[PDB]
């Protein structure tokens, strides 16, 4: 009945091509580079993975910002908790809000 | 400033533009090691101050990141914070004092 | 370090 304004763009000459990387394709992507940082570090995107434990990964991310390791070790479960309510709140932030 | 952690770089001029030489430095040939977050010694968590506790399976060593260079643990090279039952996968071993051996050899 | 050696 109605034509499409999809069909109207077509038949006057005017036509979109599709994107070289698929969506899963660039999922793939994504999920390599969450690989190498979450089970490596910061190692392999300057050469070869080098495998540390996330407890350890994380003592040098401290360390990076002038705190010394012992604020992790010794309120590990504290910010294992404060992470997972922080991943939580932009889940829900996410599913609510649309703006 | 070039892929892998940068050194040095050099300019050249190319016609309508530049090119850079960009020196920098690559990590080689790994290998297996097992770590510890910290150490328990006397009852008191040892961490180092900088580098990484590894073991190639009997004594444990303490290097920095970037490069092999095992050395003994001693107090100069670890810090204490607080006693050995908050922090997890925390080891037993000892660790060497520099100055008492040094003290009855006088 | 002083006690130490105030000991031997
Ligand atoms: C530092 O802040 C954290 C929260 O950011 C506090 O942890 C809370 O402590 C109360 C009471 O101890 C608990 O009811 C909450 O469940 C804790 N929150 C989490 C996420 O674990 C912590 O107590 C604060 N530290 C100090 C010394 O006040
Ligand atoms: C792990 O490292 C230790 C470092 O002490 C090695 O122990 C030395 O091994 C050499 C020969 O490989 C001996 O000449 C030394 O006397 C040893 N030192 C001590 C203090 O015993 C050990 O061989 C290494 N390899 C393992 C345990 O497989
Ligand atoms: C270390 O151990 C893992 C698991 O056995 C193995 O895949 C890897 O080749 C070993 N060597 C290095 C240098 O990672
Ligand atoms: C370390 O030694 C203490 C006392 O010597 C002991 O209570 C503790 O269980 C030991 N830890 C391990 C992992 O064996």
């Amino acid at each position: 009945a109605a034509r499409d304004l999809i069909c109207a763009q077509k038949f006057n000459g005017l036509t979109v091509l599709p994107p070289l990387l698929t969506d899963e394709m660039i999922a793939q992507y994504t999920s390599a580079l969450l690989a190498g940082t979450i089970t490596s570090g910061w190692t392999f995107g300057a050469g070869a993975a080098l495998q540390i434990p996330f407890a350890m990964q994380m003592a040098y991310r401290f360390n990076g910002i002038g705190v010394t390791q012992n604020v992790l070790y010794e309120n590990q479960k504290l910010i294992a908790n404060q992470f997972n309510s922080a991943i939580g709140k932009i889940q829900d932030s996410l599913s609510s809000t649309a703006s | 400033c070039g892929k892998g952690y940068h050194l040095m770089s050099f300019p050249q001029s190319a016609p309508h533009g530049v090119v850079f030489l960009h020196v920098t430095y690559v990590p080689a040939q790994e290998k297996n090691f097992t770590t510890a977050p910290a150490i328990c010694h006397d009852g008191k968590a040892h961490f180092p101050r900088e580098g990484v506790f590894v073991s190639n399976g009997t004594h444990w060593f303490v290097t920095q990141r970037n490069f092999y260079e095992p050395q003994i643990i001693t107090t100069d090279n670890t810090f204490v914070s607080g006693n050995c039952d908050v922090v997890i996968g925390i080891v037993n071993n000892t660790v060497y004092d520099p100055l008492q051996p040094e003290l009855d050899s006088f």
